[PDB]
């Protein structure tokens, strides 16, 4: 028997080990294969009540390669190093967010 | 202008139109019909159509002061079921004019009112229903639907996770809330009331609501994720249901639960309209469904009740886990899950979709897999239902050896590993045990859960295939 | 204080108490159970009891922070059904503490919630229910009951007479009211809405209510007898049902009708409380009953729904005519008619009364014989149901050759002759045709009715005996 | 006391008083009248006055049981329009006694009720209206007005900035709120609903309200400026409009929007009174105005509808941008903007002010410039409307290459540079491009905006000059 | 998934579908349209459809986070009026998804909202409206009607 | 494409470059030419919800020269150096504030 510790979570893919940039690359590849538009959002906090983070640039509508999204993610990391950064995938057929995982915690 | 002929006559003369093609505004019903020996099948189907729309046993002179052909239900097709001496699928078309707009109750009262007890009939099952777009437009539908719900709870990219607090009945309100807190802080998105928990001497509903709300606030503060608990507002009366819903709103609860069959469709539609009017999500429990939908030869198939619940209103609905302790076939469940979640579902007899159903942008309903499942079923469920679903582990979370919170964490880790492997491009139906095994190598709570329930598996004959 | 054993275990260990005697405050349920081959019957019954009261598939540690034995449902008896390889009657006893006071919905959700879809079960039927006096006291029961209804409508010494206006759907509100007037002025105590007539494009409910009220006033003024019309207030929502009921009250209507199954028990109890609060009689239509109660091996027998409707509230309830177009056996119908009307009904397996039921002065419910009957069935019905019943001739009145009013008069004359001959000391079951024949010799409307329907008779195999 | 002469007679005998001088309490109407060939102009104007106040086609004897001269509308002047063979401006004076106090609906029904379809008339336009001070006093006017609005939103010294979220219809509630947040955090004071966005299957109004309120709170927290979003409460019924307004109040929203023409003046006055009673600002969208006010020869000029909207109630009103994608002449727009914002506006035929209008301290209405404008139009708009106006860039903000927030910032920088240069003593109409160019040299968002829309310009023939 | 092109473009590219046949659930509008001299009639009708359903003057990037083709109003026919140099009847089809159920106000605000004041338009008349049965069902209609009255 | 930074704003004339005292002088000159009464307000915070700042002395009703308003502004700066200081212009014909710009941030 072991007591579950008290950790703050960050929605989907937060109860998994620290996300290697390879697994992040696979997640962005997956949302590209499904036709989801990737976007990079950032915020100073990760409160669950917060509906909106701040959009970094514009969603990668013309994107076709995971390296481009990774470049936006690292650009956000360089500009905001004390911000939670997450990668979202917009499905536009049903107009609903279809992927959302955090890629960066405040440094 | 015909004369009046007093006396009984065959139903088939005026109610069996095999040449009639269905109008696009008609309601279409598929009936699995088993007549008595020596009863003509077409006469049996004509009796079904007549007694479901306008027919009486004998001729009435008031039929003449009307245009009967514009209201009569017509059986436009009868085809024998394979491998059946006396079982036929009859397709009956009803004019849109027969049904009260926005009333699921009236639709069911017209369709399944008294034809199931016809003496000339041995068994009757309502398999499927084509709801025309014009009729669909008269309903509110789900108060929110899948996408609005996901936006409101800020949860994307995975199935949601829930649990029913066990034991069903017996726990005090405070201990109930403590169990809710321990489950929620472990990683479950939702907890829920057992469908029997309404307001009992051991647990008054107001105390349960208060303690559950406190546990939700505590676990939300801890984990930093939106936590919820389906509060059963099912009550004896509509006033009591509304009071419970209003108190759930007062406690800033995001979701309430209702039993749409034991509670009824009138109260369900009332609660769905209230939920839309007050921004409350509506989880729908299908208690007593198996009384109606268990047998192949008689009753109403759950896809009909699912369409009716979608129109009457519900954000979640239980659909059966396929692989759990309760009965539901894979193909039919896939069929009515697509019926509940999709906007357009094409005709497919192989999945029980007897009619092409178009929802005209009526929002879809979340699928709820609940009953006798643990982490080992997690890959298959992620394979079956996908993201737009809720996976409910009552005994699979509280039954974990370490407690509610470690069991919740074990389920969350199994779910997240399955989602990750699915996204990466793995075959979940093939390597589900592989994914679970690596996650157990990483997760001790998951390891204990899997070693506890490794040889637990519900398989029996499928009575409804 | 036992330890916590995580893992699944047999239900029979903690849920099959064959030595337990039922407490007088327990709810007793008789289940016709057909398990899967190779599933022990006692394990199947224990699963039924556990999943209907507190049991989960695996052990939960929250069971220990409770007194389980005071809430667990127990199967205290299993006896094989005669002539059945795998069908047994299981008697399950539930503590009074499990159920919400005054809630039929909660009772059914606990009992018939999800056990009917257990994978280890092939078929399940809820045959009978023992409602303890202590539980009965928490319900309102019928808003008025038989004797208060008879006092209010000033009708004594005979069964009441009614009719459904035909066709079911299609008639305009004004023509509907005209048919109501013609039926009522001929001698019928009541007319009624078809269970499908709620509010349709061809007939808005408010216009129907207005015209029906006018016809009632005209026929009451003419005949000098209390006339009534069951106004269907069944609606999509509880607010709409309440608006229709309030308008029926405003028009000084004495009785309203509701479908307690398609409408639901929540709305039914709401309407019954409203009816008690506003002096309105409540006719109860059992639409969709045959979906649940038609098969012998699966579902809920109508006597259970009848007890639940008596507690939830209803002055009238449909019971089946035995000899009409809809299925119901003689013995079982006698059983649940006694259950609905009497205060004390002793145990009788031969009539389907598995438990002795005491109603503790809960008023009885009027029995309604409706569906495929004419004057020829009149003696038998007077023999079967007696005075405290309503005999409904939809097609047997409007289908008369001369019109609604002569058909109503023919039925009234047949009924009054049968009552007179019964009072005088004649054998109605023997000389029913004799009484009808002499009345026809005196009544021309009756003569035409009898010559029209002489060879009309519904007989088939009894699926529910 | 004259006798009664049954029969038709000319309108000019009793309705054309060319010597009559208008009382100061009279309502004065200027009509651009084009009669049929061979119809005397004075007879045509007399018909207009008679059918707009009291006249019927023939003489009625009930005219004698009255003092007709105290209610009759009189045409006290007719002057030919320059360059018109058959077009005349007729000035008609109506007694104050004819109109219901505080009712714009009644005023319009009296004035523009049925005279526009007179057979003897070819075309009729209501150009201007003199509302007497005594009539003005019976209205609430704007719920707040310009100065109270500026005090409430704590915004002084510049025009306000807004944007309509694009696309008009199609966006989900959550994405809509995200666009609102991005626009608001960039520097826009306001965002707004498209006039078509009320409550649609893709976007329920309650979800939109919730998400918009959250975006407003986030952007207010970020920028530290009062942020707002015009929430369209236009609905099918007044109850639904009131529910939407009440929810907007519950979410602590400062402003709501209404379509006063498609919604109607009854609902508009209801909402304006509600807005005054609950401290809510009222943005007024003029959807369907161009159906009435586009042609020079027929309809109602927008200045009449603007006076009526000022009296019925509105804090903002759309006035046309002059230089955008929608039609409105410079001089007439200046005229009705002064009519909407000023307390005293003197007679000026050159600007379409046919009457001197005194508002008796009725607060002014903010002018809204919306439709097909970008940063290049910014100086001219600041020149045209001044500070007490709202400049709305729907496509000029979301259509910026970098996104909503950079486009909002580009518009804010252009506006602030224009205001600064105006305050310093620069000629905005002359050096507007100069100011924009220096700001672009300083602002990259502005540079991208200007290089995107440099050659975008809507110029056509002015149909309404 | 297309990229984002900031800048104005012709309405006719995405709002004039002359091959499109009307769905039975669409709202159909007949417009008597008189454009300015030198304005293409089809461009004028496309502007009517765009500004009546979803179109803005320039391209917005939020169009991409949507399925535009399921909401856009389409002009599926333009036929010249007899004896008219510059007057055409344009038939525009609107998806049922655009309109609030049971709201005549919303229907008119969508249809006749601001297209009648388009600068490229000289005159516009809404001649007729096809209300689909599915939309008709969402309204109460007359409180009673002729026969009940 | 460039992501907009998160900056706190201070209403009118805040989205322009740092205000030179010459441009401030021109703004006060403008409000003197229009007949607006200038006043100097100060506050510890610049929350948008705050309707009222604290008035410094009294509005310069008798003012006719921009130097006098500049003298009040610098006096407020000297007395309150950790306060937001803004210059308001009261139009008394319509009785509404007509000019409002910040002249000092907490230093
Ligand atoms: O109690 C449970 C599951 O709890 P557990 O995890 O202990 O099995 C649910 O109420 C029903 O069983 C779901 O099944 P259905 O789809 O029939 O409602
Ligand atoms: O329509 C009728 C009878 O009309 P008719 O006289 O034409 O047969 C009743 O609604 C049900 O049939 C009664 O049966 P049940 O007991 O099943 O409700
Ligand atoms: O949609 C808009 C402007 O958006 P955009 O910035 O894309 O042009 C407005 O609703 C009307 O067009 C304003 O004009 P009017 O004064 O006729 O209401
Ligand atoms: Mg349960
Ligand atoms: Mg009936
Ligand atoms: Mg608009």
């Amino acid at each position: 028997m072991k007591t579950l510790p008290k950790e703050r979570r960050y929605e989907t893919l937060s109860y998994l080990p620290p996300l290697t940039d390879q697994q992040i690359e696979k997640q962005i590849n997956y949302c590209l294969q499904m036709g989801y538009i990737p976007a990079v959002e950032f915020n100073e906090t990760s409160e669950p009540e917060a509906y909106y983070w701040t959009m970094w640039k514009l969603p990668l509508f013309g994107a076709n390669n995971t390296r481009a999204v990774l470049d936006e993610i690292q650009a956000c990391r360089s500009e905001y190093g004390n911000c939670f950064i997450r990668v979202v995938g917009f499905d536009n057929v049903k107009q609903c967010q279809a992927v959302s995982f955090i890629v960066h915690k405040p440094g | 202008g015909a004369g009046y002929d007093a006396g009984v006559q065959d139903y088939r003369l005026t109610y069996y139109a095999p040449d009639y093609t269905p109008r696009d505004t008609d309601i279409l019903a598929a009936f699995r019909m088993t007549p008595q020996p020596g009863v003509p099948p077409e006469e049996c189907a004509a009796a079904v159509a007549a007694e479901s729309s306008t027919g009486t046993w004998t001729t009435v002179w008031t039929d003449l002061l009307t245009d009967m052909d514009r209201y009569r239900g017509r059986c436009y097709d009868i085809e024998p079921v394979p491998g059946e001496d006396n079982q036929y699928i009859a397709y009956v078309a009803y004019p849109l004019d027969l049904f009260e707009e926005g009333s699921v109750t009236n639709l069911l009262t017209s369709l399944v009112g008294n034809v199931f007890g016809f003496k000339a009939l041995r068994a009757l099952r309502l398999e499927d229903l084509r709801i025309p777009v014009a009729y669909v437009k008269t309903f509110q539908g789900p108060p929110h639907g899948i996408q609005v719900e996901r936006d409101r709870i800020n949860k994307y990219g995975r199935p949601l996770l829930g649990c029913t607090i066990k034991p069903k009945l017996g726990l005090s309100a405070k201990n109930y809330g403590r169990a809710v807190y321990e489950c929620l802080r472990g990683g479950l998105d939702f907890t829920k009331d057992d469908e029997n928990i309404n307001s009992q001497p051991f647990q008054r509903w107001r105390d349960r609501f208060l303690f559950v709300a406190d546990a939700i606030h505590k676990s939300q503060a801890e984990t930093g994720e939106i936590k919820g608990h389906y509060l059963n507002v099912t009550a004896a009366t509509c006033e009591e249901m509304m009071k419970r819903a209003a108190y759930a709103k007062e406690l800033e609860m995001p979701i309430v639960m209702h039993d749409f069959l034991t509670g009824g469709f009138t109260a369900n539609t009332t609660l769905a309209h209230w939920c839309r009017d007050n921004g409350i999500l509506l989880h729908i429990h299908r208690a007593m469904h198996a009384v109606i939908d268990r047998q192949k030869n008689h009753g109403i198939h759950f896809r009909v009740l699912a369409k009716c619940l979608r129109m009457s209103g519900g954000d979640h609905i239980h659909t059966g886990t396929v692989v759990g302790k309760l009965e539901g076939d894979r193909a039919g469940t896939l069929g009515f899950v697509d019926l509940l979640r999709e906007n357009y579902i094409e005709q497919d007899k192989s999945r029980g979709v007897y009619f092409t159903q178009d929802w005209a942008s009526m929002p879809g309903v979340m699928a709820v897999a609940s009953g006798g499942i643990h982490v080992w079923h997690m890959p298959a469920l992620v394979e079956i239902f996908g993201d737009d679903s809720v996976l409910q582990f009552g005994g699979g979370t509280l039954g974990h050896p370490w407690g509610n919170a470690p069991g919740a964490t074990a389920n969350r880790v199994a779910l997240e590993a399955c989602v990750q492997a699915r996204n990466e491009g793995r075959n979940l139906a093939r390597e589900g045990g592989d994914i679970i095994r690596e996650a157990c190598k990483w997760s001790p709570e998951l390891a204990a859960a899997c070693e506890l329930w490794k040889e637990i598996k519900f398989e029996f004959d499928t009575v409804d295939t």
